[PDB]
DNA sequence: CGTAGGCACGTCTGCTCGGCTCGAGTGTTCGATCGCGACTGAGGA
DNA sequence: TCCTCAGTCGCGATCGAACACTCGAGCCGAGCAGACGTGCCTACG
C-alpha cells in the first residue's frame, strides 16, 4: 500500500499505559497509508479454506498445549481448549484429539487427555509450517466482515 | 558418491563426540588415522549438509552467517593481545549454530541432529496407484532402515507431480507408521482440447499423449526433486512416464534418472525417446552423453528385433560427417564444446554394440577405424589428444 | 424468526428421557441376570 | 450398630442422516476470422 | 466503342473461448443410543 510521510502535529504525544504506570514518547513521523493492494485472498464464510484454517488453528493450539505440559506422559485438559475455543462444538475438539490423544477415566491421569505413546509430537518448525500468521489475519478479516455485514 | 560409500561401509559421521563410530576399522579421533576415502567422503558430506542448511535457512542468510564469521575473524586478526581476542578466528560447531540463530531466528538443531550427529543416509522405495473414482493419487513410500548404512527419516518430504494441468508440488509427512499418502489430482481437460501442457518452469510444450493412460491425468512423479535429504530413491513409474520425464522435463537430474531407469524398459518407444534426446541441442550435454550409453545398452538388449543400422551410426553421420560423403568424417573443428564432447563420446558408446554372436559388429569397428583414418586436425585452434585418446578407448 | 422457531425445558426433557432409558437398560440387565 | 448392592449426571464413543462447498465433466452461445460470389471504379484493345 | 482487372462489401461457415447445468466426494453439525466412570442412596449381618 502506498504510504505518505507527514510530520506529526505539534501538540500530540504518545502515552503507553500499562498496569504499572503511564509512559510518554514524542512522535515525529506519521505515515498515511493509501488504499491497500491485497496480496492474500481472504476466504469466504463456510469456505473450504475457512474450515481448513479453523481446523488447523485448533490443531496447532492443541499441539502447543501438549508441548507446554510438564507431565512425563504429556497430558492436557479439555476445558482449557473449551476456554480457548468456546464457539466450537465439543465434537470437533474431540475429533482433533481422537488421533494423537486418548481419554483416561480411571486410575492415574484420570479426566486427562494423555498423548499416545506411538504418536510423535511435531517439532517447532512443523507446527510453524502448519498455520501461517497471514492466514490468521485473513481469517480475522473474514469474521470481522461477517459481523459487520450481519 | 556418498550414498554408495555409506551403504558400502557404515557411514560418515560429521561432528563426533569423544568410540563414536565403531562400525569401521579405523579411529575417527584424529585426521591422521582416517582412511583417505573416508576423508574424501567427509568433505563431500560436509558440503552437502551445508547445502541442506541453505535449504532450510535461505542463501542470503547463509552468506550473512559467513560474513559474520569473517568479520569477527578480521576484527580479531588486527589486535596484538596474545589470544585474548585471537580465538575469535577459530570457529566451533556451537559458535556456528549460534551465529545462524543470531542472523535468522530459526535454529537447525533437528537438521543438525539428523544429518550431522547420526551418520546415515535414507533409502526410499516408492510406488503409486491412481484412484479414478475419487481422482486421487495414492503414493506408497516405504523406507529400508535395517540396512547397515541407513537411518529412518521422519521429517517432511516434497513430491512433484506433473499432470496435464501442470506441475504441482506436495509436502508429505512421513512418520514411522506411515505408508499410504493420498494426494489430490487435477482435471484432464487438456486432453479434451489440444492445449499445451505447462511445465515446471513458466513455459508449455506440445506432448504426444498417445502413450498416456486414458484414465489418469498424471504424466510423471518425482519423489524429493530438490535433493533436500541425503537419499536414494527407487520409484516405480510406468515406462511412458519415464519417457515423458526424459523428454519434457526442465531438470537435468530428472532427465538423468529417467535415462538410468529406461535401461530396464528396452521397448522401441524408449529408443525413440533417447534418440530424440541425442538429436536435441538445447538439452544439457551431459544428458546426451549418458543417453549414448543408455542407447547402447538398450540396443544390446533388443537384438533380433533391431531393424536398420546399428545404433547412433546414422545419427553420427547426420551430425558429424559430410553431407556428400557419409563414411568420411568432417575435418575437426572443436569450437562448439558440446558437439565436441558428444562427438568424442559417441563411438565409445557405439563400440559396446554386440551382435547375436556376442561379437562387436564389423560395421561399427570399421566405422571407428574410418574415424581414426580420416581424422584431420590441421584447421581447428584446439588440440586433438583427448578425441584421439577416446578413439583408442 | 421466533414465529417460525416453533431450550432449557427441552434439555430437562432430554435428561428425563435419558433417565428413563437408563432405568429401562437396568431392568433389561436384571431380566438377563 | 455396621456394611455392600442399586439410582442421577458428565464426558466420551460411534453410527446415521442431511446440508453445503467445490471442482470435474458435459452441453450451449456468441464473437472472430476464412472463404465465396459479387460490387465497382479503373488503365489498356 | 471496348475489356477484363484489382481492391473491397455482404453472407454462410466453422472454431475457440467462455458460461450454465449436473453430480458426486468429502467434511461438518446435529441427533440419538450407550458405555465408563463418579457420587448418592437402601436390605442384610
Amino acid at each position: 500500500a502506498p504510504i505518505y510521510l507527514h510530520k506529526m502535529p505539534e501538540t500530540d504525544f504518545l502515552i503507553i499505559r500499562t498496569r504499572q504506570g503511564y509512559y510518554i514518547r514524542e512522535l515525529v513521523d506519521i505515515f498515511v497509508v493509501g488504499q491497500q493492494c491485497p496480496l492474500f485472498e481472504v476466504p469466504g464464510p463456510n469456505s473450504k479454506r475457512a474450515n481448513t484454517h479453523i481446523r488447523d488453528f485448533l490443531q496447532v493450539f492443541i499441539y502447543r498445549l501438549f508441548w507446554k505440559s510438564k507431565d512425563r506422559p504429556r497430558r492436557i485438559r479439555m476445558e482449557d481448549i473449551k476456554k480457548a475455543f468456546p464457539s466450537h462444538s465439543e465434537s470437533s475438539i474431540r475429533k482433533r484429539l481422537k488421533l494423537c490423544a486418548d481419554f483416561k477415566r480411571t486410575g492415574m491421569d484420570s479426566n486427562w487427555w494423555v498423548l499416545k505413546s506411538d504418536f510423535r509430537l511435531p517439532t517447532e518448525e512443523e507446527i510453524r509450517a502448519m498455520v501461517s500468521p497471514e492466514q490468521c489475519c485473513a481469517y480475522y478479516s473474514m469474521i470481522a466482515a461477517e459481523q459487520r455485514l450481519k | 558418491k556418498i550414498v554408495a560409500y555409506e551403504l558400502k561401509t557404515g557411514g560418515v559421521l560429521l561432528h563426533p563426540i569423544f568410540n563414536p563410530a565403531s562400525h569401521l576399522h579405523f579411529s575417527i579421533k584424529h585426521p591422521h588415522t582416517l582412511s583417505w576415502e573416508y576423508y574424501s567422503m567427509f568433505q563431500c558430506k560436509a558440503h552437502l549438509v551445508m547445502r541442506l542448511i541453505e535449504n532450510r535457512i535461505s542463501m542470503e542468510f547463509m552468506l550473512q552467517v559467513f560474513n559474520k564469521l569473517l568479520s569477527l575473524a578480521s576484527t580479531a586478526s588486527s589486535q596484538k593481545f596474545q589470544s585474548h581476542m585471537w580465538s575469535q578466528m577459530l570457529v566451533s560447531t556451537s559458535g556456528f549454530l549460534k551465529s545462524i540463530s543470531n542472523v535468522s531466528g530459526k535454529d537447525i538443531q533437528p537438521l543438525i541432529k539428523q544429518w550431522v550427529d547420526q551418520s546415515g543416509v535414507v533409502k526410499f522405495y516408492g510406488s503409486f496407484a491412481f484412484n479414478r473414482k475419487r481422482n486421487v493419487l495414492e503414493l506408497e513410500i516405504k523406507q529400508d532402515y535395517t540396512s547397515p548404512g541407513t537411518q529412518k527419516y521422519v521429517g517432511p518430504l516434497k513430491v512433484t507431480v506433473q499432470e496435464l494441468d501442470g506441475s504441482f508440488n506436495h509436502t508429505l509427512q512421513i512418520e514411522e507408521n506411515s505408508l499410504k499418502h493420498d494426494i489430490p489430482c487435477h482435471s484432464k481437460s487438456r486432453r479434451n482440447k489440444k492445449k499445451k501442457i505447462p511445465l515446471m518452469n513458466g513455459e508449455e510444450v506440445d506432448m504426444d499423449l498417445s502413450a498416456m493412460d486414458a484414465d489418469s491425468p498424471l504424466l510423471w512423479i518425482r519423489i524429493d526433486p530438490d535433493m533436500s535429504v541425503l537419499r536414494k530413491v527407487e520409484f516405480e513409474q510406468a515406462d511412458f512416464m519415464w519417457q515423458y520425464q526424459l523428454r519434457y522435463e526442465r531438470d537435468v537430474v530428472a532427465q538423468q534418472e529417467s535415462i538410468l531407469a529406461l535401461e530396464k524398459f528396452p521397448t522401441p518407444a524408449s529408443r525413440l525417446a533417447l534418440t530424440d534426446i541425442l538429436e536435441q541441442e538445447q538439452c544439457f550435454y551431459r544428458v546426451r552423453m549418458s543417453a549414448c550409453f543408455c542407447l547402447a545398452k538398450i540396443a544390446n538388449s533388443m537384438v533380433s528385433t533391431w531393424t536398420g543400422p546399428p545404433a547412433m551410426k546414422s545419427l553420427f553421420t547426420r551430425m558429424f560427417c559430410c553431407k556428400s560423403c557419409p563414411n568420411i568424417v568432417k575435418t575437426n573443428n572443436f569450437m562448439s564444446f558440446q558437439s565436441y564432447f558428444l562427438q568424442k563420446t559417441m563411438p565409445v558408446a557405439m563400440a559396446l554394440l554386440r551382435d547375436v554372436h556376442n561379437l562387436c559388429p564389423k560395421e561399427v569397428l570399421t566405422f571407428i577405424l574410418d574415424l581414426i583414418k580420416y581424422n584431420d586436425n590441421r584447421k581447428n585452434k584446439f588440440s586433438d589428444n583427448y578425441y584421439r585418446a577416446e578413439m583408442i578407448d | 424468526t421466533k414465529d417460525e422457531e416453533f431450550h432449557r425445558e427441552e434439555m430437562r426433557k432430554e435428561r428425563r428421557r435419558i433417565q428413563e432409558q437408563l432405568r429401562r437398560l437396568k431392568r433389561n440387565q436384571e431380566k438377563e441376570k
